[PDB]
RNA sequence: AUGGAGAGUUUGAUCCUGGCUCAGGAUGAACGCUGGCGGCGUGCCUAAUACAUGCAAGUCGAGCGAACGUUAGCGGCGGACGGGUGAGUAACACGUGGAUAACCUACCUAUAAGACUGGGAUAACUUCGGGAAACCGUAGCUAAUACCGGAUAAUAUAGAAAGACACUUAUAGAUGGAUCCGCGCUGCAUUAGCUAGUUGGUAAGGUAACGGCUUACCAAGGCAACGAUGCAUAGCCGACCUGAGAGGGUGAUCGGCCACACUGGAACUGAGACACGGUCCAGACUCCUACGGGAGGCAGCAGUAGGGAAUCUUCCGCAAUGGGCGAAAGCCUGACGGAGCAACGCCGCGUGAGUGAUGAAGGUCUUCGGAUCGUAAAACUCUGUUAUUAGGGAGAACAUAUGUGCACAUCUUGACGUACCUAAUCAGAAAGCCACGGCUAACUACGUGCCAGCAGCCGCGGUAAUACGUAGGUGGCAAGCGUUAUCCGGAAUUAUUGGGCGUAAAGCGCGCGUAGGCGGUUUUUUAAGUCUGAUGUGAAAGCCCACGGCUCAACCGUGGAGGGUCAUUGGAAACUGGA
């Protein structure tokens, strides 16, 4: 992240971003019983905004498209 | 250049106007060398012109005029027609 | 306000006093998951917050819009116990709930415009009307007589205290002090005097 | 746009000419000069008059520092 | 006392201390968005982010020289005041009092004051060599209620220049600052100390003041625990939540003050600065370029660039409220006002049913058993509260022949001009997202089947996960909803109400010794003391006993009531540790 930080971070969910080198929203929130990763990663953040298999959300996890 | 400058202090958009002895280089919240109590323009109670001007006599004689115009307000005091 | 159906008012709550039959053709068991299951017994905190829920659905004003109400069920001096069935009264349900107009809350609080409305002068198309010791809450001159302000008059013949109606008129201006015990007794009254406090 | 010399003149008051103060100095140089050879200008107190026909018609000097020769001058006789 | 206080967590259930994973409101907010209409307010919160700008505020003869009341430009006159952002004083700097044998008090307008006394003269006018502008030369001048000290009043007892049919010594009316103490201020164990004219002495001066300011000299381990002395570093306050009170918080506002003005540093006649756009000096910056130069507010406004899950237009006017100029008149103003601004909270007039066919054309679960999304419903009537053009019009209130002692006359306004509303009664739409086995008010069929989903607490996925994903749904609440960082319900949890002197949360093995923390001494004391006493004052974005309306919003008088006062002994001694 900003501030020369390294931290084992992780995007939860099945959004499968396929644009490296690019800034990503670090998701506030930390992982639950998970040795190695204690961080998560918010999805889209000017960057792959994932999938659009999903719609019981409509709110996070890079929602979009509103069934009409 | 002393007149009653009416000090407008209190809350924003609505200041509580006091007529006071103040001078013309120190506009609004400046210096009151006589106190006159204070004028209440609410026009909704009784007590409204309950200016204390028994110490503003002495200044009726060398700098005492109107500062924000007000001469119905000054009406009321008629401290004159005795010289 | 609530944009929902009032038929829930008498399943979630304990004190609905709205209509007459309601469990008659429903089942008068328990909640609604567990409605085959045993009751429960409501908690200290849950008893003042159950009614607050229980007039959530009567009263027209809820969580924040019924300020006043909850305000002059408070601060206001006298019987703070019984000051949310006293000070609670001044709405324009109650002109409705004692002429004849309107048999549910809901209904009276759109019966301000359909029905009698001009309260001898200003009028108010609200919940709430300003129905003090010389205002005669009547109809207006094109809406003298209406269909929904003139519905059950022989049908109410019974009407309520300190309040007015008659043919052709149903217009209240009777005694301003009412009754603090002339309404439901189903709530806790020192329990919503303390809880609301804080 | 109007020059200031009634409110903060501090400085505003000290940045011209000082010909004429340093002449008013070397004036009041004989404070004490003329005290210790007994000089006739500070003769006849009656008048230093000092103050019908001096402080207006033609002074130039400072205020608290002159009031100290102000008082046992104009008033000793 | 409007009178807090859920669990799990440990055997296979457990009590009991203990800590938070977890039943809520708050969230200067943004956020993926389904964000009908709006009164009001905040908006580079991420940013003392760099710099092109529109840009501070102009004037005056009752007193003087254009061609024609001031028109010639001198003189009276805010650049520091409106302002802007708050890194900067861990502290009278502000917050907070009497005050001043720490005290100055310049100052602002009235009267004494007789326009007196030495005056030449002054910018303009303009004799004017040249210079790219980057500056010398040629120089005479003319004014103005611009303007010059000694003898006759003020701590003695050594007055003038001129006002219409202005005035000056004394001073008043008035006025700004320096000060005493009583008040806000971190801890280090992985530092345990600091001042030496530290502590007091009087004399060279001069400023708001004594003066350890220096003055002649003055101590030892003394000062200091009052962590002085190191840091922490922050603009301070009037404030809003809060336990139910006992506890606890204690600043965004909006005004006072305290600051700052590329960086420093030293000085500069007229009336109170270091000057937001005067000096000089230096330093690294700004840019064009005649070789020399100019320098920078954008720390006045709005912008280009900064990275903000997280924020105002390079728009009109001085309505008005201002003050400074200024016999009036004239005249000044990104002070200030009005329009762009986003769900920033708008919660309501808030969007159609008086009526009403199993209200279906057949589907929602369907072992089809009925009910029904369904007193949904047709197609109208109904409900008015959408347009259709409309002419519309309190902070701060008195004036202007010359007829008028803090009173006032022919003659002094607009940057505007569509709340609640029962009325025209066109038809302008409260949807939504979430838990659904739940915990915790909530579900049926398929599709999945440790693949993926779900996923605070639970967990549900290796087959029959209504926990998963679609459809019919359901509980909640409200023009919306899931999210991120910030107080308190949660619960006392350095225990303070809220800790043991043993398993819990607890045996210093240290047996020999004064940390003044604290451990009967009779009588006995001169009054440490419990409840009476100067009371005027008794004020307060203060809970004001009421006090005003804006329907949903900001419309504010009551200093005696009124507490949030400002009578609680001078005093009645056989008595914490010390007899």
């Amino acid at each position: 992240l900003s501030n020369n930080i390294e931290i084992n971070a992780y995007i939860p969910g099945i959004g499968h971003n396929l644009q490296e080198h690019s800034v990503v929203l670090v998701r506030g929130g930390r992982v639950k019983d998970l040795p190695g990763v204690r961080y998560h990663i918010v999805r889209g953040a000017l960057d792959t905004s994932g999938v659009d298999g999903r719609r019981q959300g409509r709110s996070l996890y890079g929602t979009k498209k509103p069934k009409n | 250049a002393v007149k009653i400058r009416l000090t407008r202090l209190g809350s924003k958009r609505n200041p509580f106007y006091r007529i006071v002895v103040a001078d013309a280089r120190s506009p609004r919240d400046g210096r009151i060398i006589e106190q006159i109590g204070t004028y209440n323009p609410t026009s909704a109670n009784a007590p409204e012109i309950k200016v204390d001007e028994a110490l503003a006599l002495k200044w009726l004689n060398d700098g005492a005029k109107p500062t924000d115009t007000v001469h119905n307000i000054l009406s009321k005091e008629g401290i004159m027609k005795k010289f | 306000r609530f944009r929902g159906s009032n038929w829930k008012k008498s399943r979630r709550l304990g004190i609905s006093l709205s209509g007459t039959g309601k469990e008659l053709e429903k089942r008068p068991y328990a909640p609604g998951q567990h409605g085959p299951n045993q009751r429960k017994k409501l908690s200290e905190y849950g008893l003042q917050l159950r009614e607050k829920q229980k007039l959530r659905y009567l009263y027209g004003m809820t969580e924040r819009q019924f300020r006043n109400t909850f305000d002059i069920a408070g601060k206001k001096f006298g019987v703070h116990g019984e000051n949310f069935m006293i000070l609670l009264a001044s709405r324009l349900d109650a002109v409705v709930y004692s002429l004849g107009l309107a048999r549910t809350r809901r209904q009276a609080r759109q019966l301000v415009n359909h029905g009698h409305i001009l309260v001898d002068g200003k009028r108010v198309d609200i919940p709430s009307y300003s129905v003090k010791p010389g205002q005669t809450i009547s109809v207006r001159e094109k809406s003298q007589k209406l269909n929904i302000i003139v519905e059950s008059v022989e049908i109410n013949n019974f009407v309520p205290e300190y309040l007015n109606f008659d043919a052709d008129s149903l217009t209240g201006t009777f005694v301003r002090l009412p009754e603090r015990s002339e309404l439901p007794a189903e709530i806790n009254e020192q329990l919503i005097v303390e809880y609301y406090s804080r | 746009k109007s020059a200031i010399k009634r409110v903060k003149t501090t400085e505003k008051a000290e940045a011209r000419n000082i010909s004429q103060k340093s002449a008013m100095r070397t004036a009041v140089k004989n404070a004490k000069t003329a005290v210790s050879n007994n000089a006739d200008n500070k003769n006849e107190l009656v008048s230093l008059v000092k103050l019908v026909d001096k402080a207006a018609q033609s002074n130039l000097i400072h205020s608290n520092k002159a009031d100290r020769i102000k008082s046992q001058l104009m008033t000793a006789n």
